[PDB]
């Protein structure tokens, strides 16, 4: 055997990105998982260089971000990459998870692959919250106030959890010095969950857009899917260039260029655009205990999808009723994001109430009724009885 | 029919199959896509190591 | 001939893609730091530091 | 204060990368020419098999 | 029969050498790529006759 | 995972009913053509997922003249997908040869599994 | 098969710490590699809690360490553990590497195991330097001055490397803000090199004090070497308790309780005790280019030991001349550590010059001459000719 | 990795020399007893590392009556080490049975390896 399959470490490289048997049929949607390995390298590398010029005290926090942008050599290149790159991290991950429930890979034998992916999505939301509180702008103070006040609704436990989460009695100086130290660590826990995520893929491989088995026609990774990889990696860094150099402040709020003040309140407190559909679900339940339960049990409703699909065919390729309800779930996640950036008014409280019910009727009422009607309609359309 | 009767490939085939025709134009393009990826990758590693130099308000106290 | 000139030799195919990239950055930076200037004239600092000579 | 410097380095990269992206579509569809034109034919085996 | 090799197969004496004078013209040429932007001993690069 | 036994229990009840099978059978026919699996050169029993220990049993018991012709319909469909075209209308499965060749081997691998568990959870008394 | 050898992740736990075939003959020196997995967990965990109350600015650095020690609840428990624990990290690692060159495990087929271990020892010295510069005491200023001034001796490169390492013209405020951000990262690179270190052990296993093969008599890991593990883990945390609660300042310098001043110089600048033998090697060469080359090529002299042992028996159990020269190398590393805490005087410059030559004559002149004399003396003592 | 060809080349030259073998042979005898490998019930050829492709050849060619008695001397020594005692003086190898049983099989596996490389790096001329 060759040296690349004889060495201890090179055979790990050879079994994953050189001679891994891939199906012959996969299209450009199987590339979004490769961009996320580049997206995570960019956000870690640009952040270690920006951590050399940062001060996490509450009286120095909104001056070390400006010292980076005005005094550090090419410091505006570092920040604008680490603020438009995290919004590029999320647009790929919304398209990664949406593919995997179209082709329906969550099924057997890939259920551990789907369960370690839900843990990554929880830890990714938590870093983008903890790092947006490190700028200490005006949106960065009243966003940490509203979220940490929810943990007082836990009965007999509440006001001893918030006072441990705050280090005081409000969003003080120990609140900002502990949020930076947790912002350095959870990106290193995500990287150890991606290594466990790739292990569960090596024992079963990828699926295909047909759904059926693909052990009859396979192609190695080298010279075909590496040169199919670089088509989208050069497209990724080209639209990551048209933002960092031409419109570097479109995906952001102007109120974050005012230093945070615990005495004047803004006219609107709205999140960054990728936490907006989860914001309208919290505001739709008129109780601060049943509102914090509902928003946490909306990322954890993905785990009931392996047990709720009643069909015998994998993937929504030849399913024409299970395809009409995939595109109702997509434009409902967009209407939920729009309402989380509105005012609490009429009718944006009844619209955010109906549309947070369609988020839950999909995984529990719409999937098992339609994936059972199709099993009978594939049967009585063929069997002559 | 028999396995000694190959199907027709003349709808996709070249009309003058000189060997050096496709051996030159497939090394000019892979040559050009390893030249911009060598100058467009030395400039990125250099931007990240220029930031650790002396800051603009430190050069004013020189 | 043409294929065995500089495409057979990888030591050239690693060398000339590196040697060509050294002179690539300099004929191309100068070519665009003379198009940016000529597109925007009368708005630079060196232009308006010549009508304040009085 | 970086506004004139930023838009000048904003042509060094979008000229390199938009050309580097156009080469990878030629290069990919050259090495992917054999797989897209394979043929198949089924002669069913003798009726013992 | 009892001739030159130790741990290397020395029959590659100059069957390894003149092309790594050109990989040495491709790796020291690789150090003619990353020395940019670092104007410290790049007086040893910027005396060429064009541009 | 909706058991063929249960699919055939519901499916026979619609086919025996003369008033239900004038409502569901035209909807069952437009659902087949709009699926479009025949244009890729596949019958319906090719589409079934085989990653459970009942479909692995029903594939071994299949005769070898049918086991060879099914491995070619799968490979011919992976190549039609890659070129993004469709097969010609001389290589489409018609409405007469799309029959279940795997349903007899499936329904008896299930009924033998619903006897091995009924005989291991049993409350016989003297 | 059972569930612990059927699961994806549990079979990784089962192949390493449950059913890994161990020799029946190993003694209590094969436990030092297990303490270092606990030593690295302690130093990471106590440091993330101390990073919530720390400010890395040069005017706040010698007040956030004191705010921890008098205001933080049990903050003196956190610091004294993270300052006596790092000196416990090194006493085990000096005993880990000394075992592996006694039994001589560096030999074939374990040479990648020895080469990835030298990389860990370089990255461990670098963290203890970068974190001792974060207190910003008086030893913490003049220790970073002396070391970073050595990189100016590189010809035509020097004063553009130090000015990039300093971020200015001396040990300024950007020097302390970049040394903390690199102190958080390199402990996470050590943990990825320990995972690669365990992989190269799983394919060949451990050695034994006899040297000979041990595939004829083996014992699993569970119930024998786990209950042999806990004998030394309870002894480790008991002597880590008699320091953190009874003598918490014995392994330290009192000058680090003065804030650092770039204008007054101390009467003695000496390192922490585990960098002392490497300090006497730098000061022994009267040139600042040939002194920085010699001290870096004294951690990298371990890589020539697989190519310099000429013996046919593995390990110094039955070798009575190769045992007398193992205990000359031990007490020479102690005399080198003593001289690095002395004054530059007579005779502590000629004593540190001879004893840094015996550090190099061992790996290159003493090993291959004595490991060849023994091969003939095991031969002519038996063969009747 | 010194080679027994080279060990035996130097070793025979001392044994043939009558004035050198009154200096080195008593030093060779005190070095054996101070090694102490006989007290654990082992001959010297047990101690040799076997993780190279020459010692793996010389162990296959060994006769099976000697290959079984050597697997017991190793196991009896792993148990004497674990209990931290020594074997009794009735189970120590004496000074007559400590003979090289593996050196004939070693010296011919090396001389056949110093002919396969001499015949592959060769400068024959016409
Ligand atoms: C933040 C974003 C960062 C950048 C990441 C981009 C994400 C891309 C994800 C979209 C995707 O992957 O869907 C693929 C879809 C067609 O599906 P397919 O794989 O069956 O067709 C392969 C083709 O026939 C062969 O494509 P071929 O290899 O021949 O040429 C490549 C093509 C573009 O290459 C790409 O990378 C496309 C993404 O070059 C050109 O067209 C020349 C243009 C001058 O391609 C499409 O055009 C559909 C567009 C609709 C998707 C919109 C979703 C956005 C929310
Ligand atoms: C700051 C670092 C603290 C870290 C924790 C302590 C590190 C311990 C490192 C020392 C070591 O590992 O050497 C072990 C060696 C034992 O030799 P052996 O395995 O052949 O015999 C096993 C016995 O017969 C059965 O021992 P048994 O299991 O029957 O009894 C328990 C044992 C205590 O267990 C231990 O952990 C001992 C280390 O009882 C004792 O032995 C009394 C000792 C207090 O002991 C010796 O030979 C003594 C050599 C002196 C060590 C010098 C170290 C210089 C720094
Ligand atoms: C925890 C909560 C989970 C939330 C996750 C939900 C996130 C939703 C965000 C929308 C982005 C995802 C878009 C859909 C991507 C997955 C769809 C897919 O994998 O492919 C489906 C379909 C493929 O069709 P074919 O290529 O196979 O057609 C060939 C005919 N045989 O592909 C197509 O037909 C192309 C259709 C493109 C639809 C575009 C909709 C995207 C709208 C984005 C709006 C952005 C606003 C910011
Ligand atoms: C998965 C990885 C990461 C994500 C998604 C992420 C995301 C973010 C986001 C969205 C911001 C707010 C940017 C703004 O609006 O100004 C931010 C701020 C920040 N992050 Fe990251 N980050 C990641 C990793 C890291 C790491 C590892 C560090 C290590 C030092 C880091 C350092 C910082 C710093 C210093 C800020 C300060 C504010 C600024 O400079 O803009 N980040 N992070
Ligand atoms: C940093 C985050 C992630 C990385 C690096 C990553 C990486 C990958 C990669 C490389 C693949 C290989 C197939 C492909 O390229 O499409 C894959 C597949 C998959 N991922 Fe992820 N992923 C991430 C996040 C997620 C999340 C958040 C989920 C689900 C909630 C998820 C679920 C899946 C599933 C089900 C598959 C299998 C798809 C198939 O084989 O058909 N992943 N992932
Ligand atoms: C292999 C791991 C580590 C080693 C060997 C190590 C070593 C040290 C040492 C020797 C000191 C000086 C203690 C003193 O004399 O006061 C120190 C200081 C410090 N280290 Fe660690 N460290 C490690 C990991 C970490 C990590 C991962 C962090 C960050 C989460 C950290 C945070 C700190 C802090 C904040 C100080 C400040 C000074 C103090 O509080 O004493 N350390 N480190
Ligand atoms: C954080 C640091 C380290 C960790 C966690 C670690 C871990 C381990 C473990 C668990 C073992 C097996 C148990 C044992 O043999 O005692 C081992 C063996 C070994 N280690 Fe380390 N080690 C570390 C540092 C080093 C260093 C610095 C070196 C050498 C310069 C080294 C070289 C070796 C060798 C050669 C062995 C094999 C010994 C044998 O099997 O006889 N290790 N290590
Ligand atoms: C030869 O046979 C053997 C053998 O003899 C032995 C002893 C062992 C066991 C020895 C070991 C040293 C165990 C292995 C070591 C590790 C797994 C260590 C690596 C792991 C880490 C360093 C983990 C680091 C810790 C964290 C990342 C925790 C982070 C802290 C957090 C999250 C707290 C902050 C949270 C809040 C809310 C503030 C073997 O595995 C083995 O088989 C090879
Ligand atoms: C489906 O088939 C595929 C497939 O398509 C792909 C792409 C891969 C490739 C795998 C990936 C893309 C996974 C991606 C892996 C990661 C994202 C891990 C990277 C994690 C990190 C923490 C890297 C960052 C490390 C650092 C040390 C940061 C650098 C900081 C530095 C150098 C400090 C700078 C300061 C100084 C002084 C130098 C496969 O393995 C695979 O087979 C399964
Ligand atoms: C009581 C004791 C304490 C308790 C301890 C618990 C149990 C202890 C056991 C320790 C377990 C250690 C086992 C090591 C391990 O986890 O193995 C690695 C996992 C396999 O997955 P992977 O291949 O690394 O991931 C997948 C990776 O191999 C992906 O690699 P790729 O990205 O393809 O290549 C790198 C990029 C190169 O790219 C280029 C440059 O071309
Ligand atoms: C780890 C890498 C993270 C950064 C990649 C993010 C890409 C998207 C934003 C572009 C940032 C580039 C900043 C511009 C710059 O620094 O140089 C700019 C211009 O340089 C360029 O045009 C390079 C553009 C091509 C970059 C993408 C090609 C990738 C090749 C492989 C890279 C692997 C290491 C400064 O030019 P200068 O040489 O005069 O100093
Ligand atoms: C799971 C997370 C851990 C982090 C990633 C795990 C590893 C992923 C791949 C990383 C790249 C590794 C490629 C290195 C290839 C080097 C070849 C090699 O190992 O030759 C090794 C010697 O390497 C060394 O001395 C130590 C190198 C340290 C490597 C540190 C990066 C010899 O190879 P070998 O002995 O098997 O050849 C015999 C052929 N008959
Ligand atoms: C971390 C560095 C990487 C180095 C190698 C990784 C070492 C492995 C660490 C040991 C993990 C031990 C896991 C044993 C339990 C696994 C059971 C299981 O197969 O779960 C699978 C999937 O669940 C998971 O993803 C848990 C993954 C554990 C990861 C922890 C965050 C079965 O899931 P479950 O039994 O709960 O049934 C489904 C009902 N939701
Ligand atoms: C599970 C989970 C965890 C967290 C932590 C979380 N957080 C939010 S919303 C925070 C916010 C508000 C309410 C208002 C303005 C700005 C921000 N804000 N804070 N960070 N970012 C990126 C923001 O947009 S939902 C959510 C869900
Ligand atoms: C490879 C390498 C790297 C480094 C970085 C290194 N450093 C030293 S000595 C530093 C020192 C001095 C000279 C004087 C006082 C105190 C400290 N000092 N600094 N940190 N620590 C723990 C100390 O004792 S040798 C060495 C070798």
């Amino acid at each position: 055997m060759a040296f690349r399959k004889s060495n201890v470490y090179l055979s790990l490289v050879n079994s994953y990105i050189i001679d891994s048997p891939q199906p012959s049929s996969i299209n450009y949607w199987w590339n979004m998982g490769s961009l996320l390995g580049l997206c995570l390298v960019i956000q870690i590398v640009t952040g270690i260089f920006m951590a050399m010029h940062y001060s996490s005290n509450i009286e120095l926090a909104f001056s070390s971000v400006e010292h980076i942008m005005r005094d550090v050599h090419n410091g505006y290149i570092l920040r604008y990459l680490h603020a438009n790159g995290a919004s590029f991290f999320f647009m790929v991950m919304f398209m990664h998870m949406a593919k995997g429930l179209y082709y329906g890979s969550y099924r057997s034998p890939r259920v551990t692959l789907w369960n370690v992916g839900v843990i990554i999505f929880i830890l990714t939301i938590a870093t983008a919250f903890l790092g947006y509180c490190c700028v200490y702008g005006q949106m960065s103070h009243w966003g940490a106030t509203v979220i940490t006040n929810l943990f007082s609704a836990i009965p007999f436990v509440g006001n001893d959890i918030v006072s441990w989460l705050w280090g005081g009695f409000s969003v003080s100086n120990p609140t900002i010095q502990r949020f930076f130290a947790l912002h350095y660590l959870v990106p290193f826990i995500i990287a150890a969950m991606v290594i466990m995520h790739l292990m569960a893929l090596h024992i079963h491989g990828s699926s295909n857009p047909l759904g059926i088995t693909g052990n009859l026609d396979r192609i190695p990774m080298h010279s075909y899917f590496i040169f199919k990889d670089l088509v989208t990696v050069f497209l990724f860094m080209l639209i990551l260039a048209l933002f960092v150099f031409y419109s570097p402040n479109t995906l952001g709020h102007p109120d974050n260029y005012i230093p945070g003040n615990p005495l004047v309140t803004p006219a609107s407190i709205v999140p960054e655009w990728y936490l907006l559909p989860f914001y309208a679900i919290l505001r739709s339940i008129p109780d601060k205990l049943l509102g914090v339960i509902t928003m946490f049990a909306a990322i954890l409703v993905l785990l009931v999808l392996p047990f709720t699909d009643r069909s015998v065919v994998r993937g929504n390729t030849f399913k024409v009723l299970s395809k009409f309800f995939f595109f109702i779930f997509v434009f409902n996640f967009v209407l939920l994001g729009q309402i989380g950036a509105c005012h609490v008014e009429v009718p944006y409280v009844l619209m955010g109430q109906i549309a947070t019910f369609i988020y839950f009727a999909y995984f529990l009422i719409i999937v098992p009724v339609i994936s059972t009607i199709e099993n009978v309609l594939f049967y009585i359309g063929r069997v002559n009885k | 029919k028999s396995t000694y009767r190959t199907p027709n490939f003349d709808d996709v085939l070249k009309e003058n199959n000189d060997a050096d025709k496709g051996r030159s134009y497939a090394y000019f393009m892979v040559g050009a896509m390893g030249l911009l990826s060598s100058a467009g990758a030395k400039s990125t590693v250099e931007t990240f190591i220029s930031s650790m130099t002396a800051t603009a308000d430190v050069l004013a106290m020189a | 001939s043409l294929y065995k000139t500089f495409f057979k030799r990888n030591a050239v195919f690693v060398g000339t893609i590196f040697a060509g990239a050294f002179v690539f950055q300099t004929v191309f930076d100068t070519a665009i730091t003379s198009w940016y200037e000529n597109h925007n004239k009368g708005k630079l600092w060196k232009d308006v530091k010549a009508r304040i000579a009085a | 204060p970086e506004h004139d410097e930023r838009k000048r380095l904003g042509l060094k990269t979008v000229i390199i990368l938009s050309s580097l992206y156009l080469l990878s579509i030629w290069v990919k569809k050259f090495k992917w020419a054999g797989i897209k034109t394979r043929k198949f034919v089924f002669n069913p085996p003798k009726p013992r098999k | 029969t009892g001739l030159h090799f130790g741990r290397l197969s020395l029959r590659s004496l100059t069957a390894y050498a003149p092309n790594l004078m050109l990989w040495g013209g491709a790796s020291m040429l690789g150090l003619f790529v990353f020395t940019e932007g670092w104007p410290k001993f790049q007086d040893t690069l910027y005396k060429k006759i064009p541009l | 995972p909706q058991s063929f036994t249960s699919i055939a229990r519901i499916g026979d009840y619609i086919l025996k009913s003369p008033v239900l099978s004038k409502l569901c059978v035209p909807v069952a026919n437009q659902f087949i053509n709009l699926a479009g699996y025949k244009k890729l050169g596949l019958k319906f029993d090719d589409l079934i997922a085989e990653e459970n220990p009942i479909m692995q049993t029903a594939l071994r018991r299949l005769p070898e003249d049918e086991s060879y012709a099914r491995a070619y319909r799968i490979i011919r469909a992976h190549q039609t997908e890659l070129t993004h075209h469709l097969l010609p209308r001389n290589e489409w499965i018609k409405a007469q040869e799309d029959v279940p060749y795997l349903l007899p081997y499936i329904l008896e691998a299930e009924a033998a599994a619903k006897e091995k568990d009924e005989l291991d959870n049993i409350e016989v008394s003297k």
